[PDB]
């Protein structure tokens, strides 16, 4: 039994090995005492204010725009520190792990983002944190893994299977199965089992409330669409989660389309895969005929993954949120255009987001729409790999 | 479920033990798994615990996630396990059959046509790794109407709501955890489970196998000195493929040995 | 004639060939006009806020004071766009440049913080933007060579003398002189001929400004000292200014002692230099004793550099404000202190400022102070380089 | 200062132009710019201009930026300049010597001691080329007392104000600007110079020479047509330092051939 709903429609639940259903019972039950905590609730606050640097900024585009009816906002979660949206809810799951007597972290990540949350939220917290990273992602997103040994992390490579993010999230859970009385695993997406789906989104929901408090100051309205990346699932149900009762919002996810959805070299379960069991939870796979779990592929680590958090699943079968795709080559030319006529240097995740944005306004130019991207992060980690590719062309 | 029935009551009759090894079905490949298995039985294995190859079997410690690996190199699916799993039974009428699945290969192609496939072929149980308790409705009504055992398992961090489950959903055997963690033999459990032992009998559960790091006669004694009616012994055996693939001689010769020990422990 | 002051006492002036003289009379009247423009001030104020995210983040250090009666307080400039205090004055001069029709803009770098600052506004406001750059500078601050570069800047290596900042700050000037009609030389620093300290203060102060504010709010009271690194002078003055008639507050800045001053291998003329004329103005300098200007050494890009904006001379010398220095290693104890303890990793410029103030709670733990620390940037275009280091040891 | 006075009245009764060479002391050493420097007054040089060694001459384009590291690279000092001006002097009685300062070098041990040490060696003028009218007073005044004429600049974008105050404050020469930019004979100027030679006289300025950019007999022939008294050739005459180095003998046979064809054009 839970204290709240696991699931989303069909999608969620909680598929691990019995030995972790006490762990995630102890999750869940500290996560809703915490909600109701107001010493808890201001703890985190504070740290997101004067620490993490919240509220972010809402930019409006000067350039890329022009001459169209398109009027596009980015929410500048690349201004948080650490330089991703995955500090917000790495936050609040350190405090929630200090409230369980954790002393130590077990995190995930591909692009490095995560990672670098975990291990500074673990620097500030007190924390003895260990980051499993796929060993491709340790070379495309090496930045990250400077910083987080800088910081005092353990960074651990994953070579099987991928060597990219799947693999570095069933040695996570491997280690946490064996580790859950003194280590939590602090999960970095709105995915896995229950109560991960529901913690992160809660954790992350600020940036849907800035966001509408933000359109409303400048706008007096509310979007025509709301506009995010779709790795796992965190930064777009933390942009979505406060306009879903607000049913004129589009919600747009981006998944990443990699060499083109017919190579079947992406990552776009939710569109381009079937419901199956994985990672903790029942969720759109990228599976084959018999039911073996594929490998995704993305130029983006952040997104390169074949499966996808449950709410989403929910709310596209709904028909609430609308998912497409966007291919590497699209998300190269949005994160070229960002970097020379807006000046910002956008994560190769968030330029999925950005190239879909551009698309839209492209296709229908007098069209008129108020659109806002979730910028989710800064691109500082991606710009080796993004140099190297562009000079092999230009 | 019957087989496992059959089992417990001639083992108990010889006062004896139960000794089951695990392997992966295709491991190293179709014909060398085929007679490790007959090896197996020939030694003495009471029952088999048998692994389809998944994808992703988080459950499980390098060593048999390499045996996943190798029997993926020779090209194994589920659907050539399933004609290994009717040749096995088909030299074999009474050896309890029990398979180690994750949930994605049950549910793939819908969980009541997986079970039928299990009783078509003459499968006495299922442990599916990564559905707990919690999750188990579907699995365990299908298993139960195509005459599977759900094979639960009791871990060490069980509390007695979890005991009174386990004890009146499974069939077949229970699954008593040796400790944390994944499989491996490199990782020896640590907490006495007397405990558990003697609650599951109190609440009529299916006779305990306990399972996880069991790689020596000497654990296999203690676990049923301890109560319970077996072990299962996993990365011992297939750490055995794993350093002989080179000699296929060699490596039947030494399964035997070690299996013939281990059942030798049991009695 | 000029319509301000070019002097800070005896220190300032404009000290360049009489060829520049009209470019810099021509800047000075528009920076006095644009500071008395609602326009202006409105169009500024919106790109603070809503473009690089200003106000900036007031952290309290959480463990590095732990044993001490030290309360230590982080500005963040590290969270600003672009990763550095740099971002402030240059949305500022960009505007400048702009409203004197200019279409290029010149800059110089050390640390590259500079380079990307000028690169983004000009990515943003229309620019075509060249940035000289020592070729030492190029390797050890490599990120931000790439980050100007897929911002579309023109990054000119710089090979004469010392191939770090004075050497880049040359090549600026002398380019300054052949192109001024077209370019504004957008310089980094409070230094240079008049108007730039001036110039660079004002669209800094709110450095200071917003400090301030932040403490009253958070401790009801000034702090006891403000402190920052002082390469040619701007983030300490940014910091200074709006404390300068609060006669009680101390106003540290910290130059680079880098490997000694008795080696001669720092970038410390305020204390250890003598007046000179160079680089448009009267200040102290480097020199030998037949006033042949030295080149300077710290391992810190941002501060090597062997004079120093002329207000910092003038506060000096009048017992205003205190001036110290800090070597290569006490920088890096302090750099690896901030990212194991805080979860922040400085830029190593301003690990200087951070050094110091860990030094004066250290050196006498039973001092009860307030003290702030500008932490100008972020350490990202560190990271590699301080690895380096510390694998080299460690 | 009466040296140029006397210049220009020759020049002046003989309907000619002045041509003065540039060099920096000491490149490629003392004794061969000894030489160098005894070359162009042989050949013709009405005056001399005479760069001492700075370490960031931020007037100067890369010719000159590597005549001052060569002097350097030859241990080149203030000091040793100055005792290569007193030989100058006492070999040429005569010839207007001006030197080119950079602000620092003159400033460093007080600007009054500077100029003293000019008039002790008999240097007749001082340009320092990162002073502006503007900052000038201290130097103008020492300079005066000590008999040297300050040089001003007249550069393109002179408006009316600074041409009368380049007039009043100036002696000796006044230097007419080609063009904006550095040193260098590569670029050459733009924009005709003629109504700023004609102000010029119109205020009794000092007589103008026209610098920078001047690297061929044409246009110091140019320069006087348009009125001004004469020009200053410098980057051309250094690359012939420059290409030369391996061969002393070479170069001043190059250096003699340049300057009296330059010299030639001023007629
Ligand atoms: O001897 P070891 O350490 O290799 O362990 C042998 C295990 N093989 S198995 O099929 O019993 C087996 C049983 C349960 C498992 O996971 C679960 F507990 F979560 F359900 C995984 C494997
Ligand atoms: O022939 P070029 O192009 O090499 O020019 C020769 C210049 N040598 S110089 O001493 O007259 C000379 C004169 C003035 C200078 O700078 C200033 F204008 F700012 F004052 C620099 C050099
Ligand atoms: C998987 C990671 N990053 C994902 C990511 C994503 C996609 O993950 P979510 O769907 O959880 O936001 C988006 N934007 C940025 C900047 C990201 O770093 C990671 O850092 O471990
Ligand atoms: C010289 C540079 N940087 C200087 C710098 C400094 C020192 O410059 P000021 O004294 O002008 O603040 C301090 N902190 C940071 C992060 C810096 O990047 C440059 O980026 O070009
Ligand atoms: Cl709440
Ligand atoms: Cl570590
Ligand atoms: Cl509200
Ligand atoms: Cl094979
Ligand atoms: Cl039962
Ligand atoms: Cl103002
Ligand atoms: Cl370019
Ligand atoms: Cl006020
Ligand atoms: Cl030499
Ligand atoms: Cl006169
Ligand atoms: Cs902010
Ligand atoms: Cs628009
Ligand atoms: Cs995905
Ligand atoms: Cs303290
Ligand atoms: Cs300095």
């Amino acid at each position: 039994t839970t204290l709240l709903n696991p699931y989303f429609g069909e999608f969620g639940g909680m598929y691990v090995p019995q030995i972790l259903m006490p762990a995630l019972n102890q999750l869940e039950e500290a996560f809703v005492s915490a909600q109701k905590d107001p010493e808890f609730q201001a703890q985190f606050a504070d740290l997101l204010k004067n620490y993490a640097g919240r509220p972010t900024a809402l930019t409006k585009c000067q350039n890329i725009t022009a001459g169209t009816r398109t009027t596009l906002y980015l929410k500048r979660e690349d201004l948080l520190h650490g330089g991703a949206h995955k500090t917000n809810q790495v936050l609040g799951q350190a405090l929630l792990a200090k409230r369980m007597g954790k002393s130590e972290i077990i995190a995930e990540t591909g692009a490095g983002a995560h990672g670098v949350a975990s291990a500074l939220a673990s620097a500030l917290l007190g924390l003895k944190c260990r980051i499993y990273m796929g060993a491709k992602d340790v070379e495309r997103q090496s930045p990250n893994v400077f910083r987080m040994r800088l910081m005092g992390a353990e960074v651990i490579p994953v070579h099987s299977g991928s060597a990219t993010l799947k693999d570095a999230c069933n040695e996570a859970l491997r280690d946490w199965s064996g580790s859950y009385e003194t280590a939590h695993y602090m999960l970095g997406t709105a995915a896995g089992p229950h109560p991960y789906p529901t913690i992160v989104r809660e954790f992350q929901r600020m940036i849907g409330e800035e966001t509408k408090a933000q359109i409303l100051d400048k706008e007096g309205r509310l979007p025509d669409a709301v506009i995010a990346c779709v790795g796992g699932g965190s930064n777009a149900i933390g942009m979505f989660a406060d306009f879903i009762n607000d049913t004129s919002v589009g919600l747009i996810g981006v998944e990443p389309g990699g060499h083109g959805i017919e190579t079947g070299e992406h990552g776009a379960p939710l569109k381009h895969g079937r419901v199956g069991i994985y990672f903790g939870m029942k969720a759109p796979m990228m599976q084959t005929a018999d039911g073996q779990i594929e490998e995704s592929y993305s130029i983006s680590a952040g997104l390169d993954f074949p499966s996808v958090g449950p709410q989403h699943a929910y709310l596209n079968s709904i028909g609430r949120a609308d998912y497409v795709s966007i291919t590497d080559d699209e998300a190269l030319e949005a994160f070229k255009t960002l970097c020379r006529h807006e000046g910002i240097i956008p994560a190769l995740e968030s330029s999925h987001a950005l190239a879909h944005a551009l698309k839209m306004m492209r296709e229908q130019p007098e069209k008129e729409q108020l659109l806002v991207v979730n910028l989710s992060g800064r691109g500082d980690k991606d710009i080796f790999t993004v140099h190297d590719i562009l000079k092999a062309r230009e | 479920m019957e087989r496992y029935e059959n089992l417990f009551a001639q083992l108990n009759d010889r006062r004896e033990g139960a000794f089951v090894p695990f392997v992966t079905l295709g491991d190293p490949g179709i014909e060398q798994s085929l007679k490790i298995i007959d090896t197996l039985i020939d030694a003495g294995a009471d029952a088999l615990e048998l692994g389809v190859p998944f994808s992703d079997p988080l459950a499980d410690g390098p060593t048999i996630q390499n045996a996943n690996l190798r029997a993926f190199a020779a090209g194994v699916t589920p659907a050539q396990c399933f004609e290994m799993l009717a040749l096995i039974r088909e030299k074999h009428p009474t050896i309890p059959i029990g398979l180690l699945m994750y949930a994605n290969l049950v549910f793939n192609n819908g969980i009541d046509a997986f079970y039928a496939r299990c009783e078509q072929v003459g499968v006495d149980s299922v442990l599916v790794a990564d559905v707990p308790v919690e999750e188990s409705a579907p699995f365990r009504q299908a298993a139960l109407r195509h005459n599977i055992a759900p094979i639960f398992i009791c871990p060490p961090n069980a509390d007695d709501d979890l005991l009174r489950q386990v004890a009146s959903y499974g069939r077949g055997y229970t699954y008593l955890l040796s400790r944390s963690g994944v499989t491996g033999a490199e990782n020896r459990g640590a907490l006495p489970l007397h405990h558990l032992i003697e609650k599951l009998k109190e609440y009529h559960a299916a006779p305990a196998l306990q399972g996880f790091g069991i790689s020596s006669p000497e654990q296999v004694s203690a676990a049923v000195r301890a109560g319970a009616a077996g072990a299962i012994s996993g990365s011992a055996i297939v750490k055995i493929i794993e350093k002989n693939l080179a000699s296929p001689k060699q490596m039947l010769a030494e399964l035997r040995s070690f299996v013939s020990a281990m059942k030798a422990a049991s009695r």
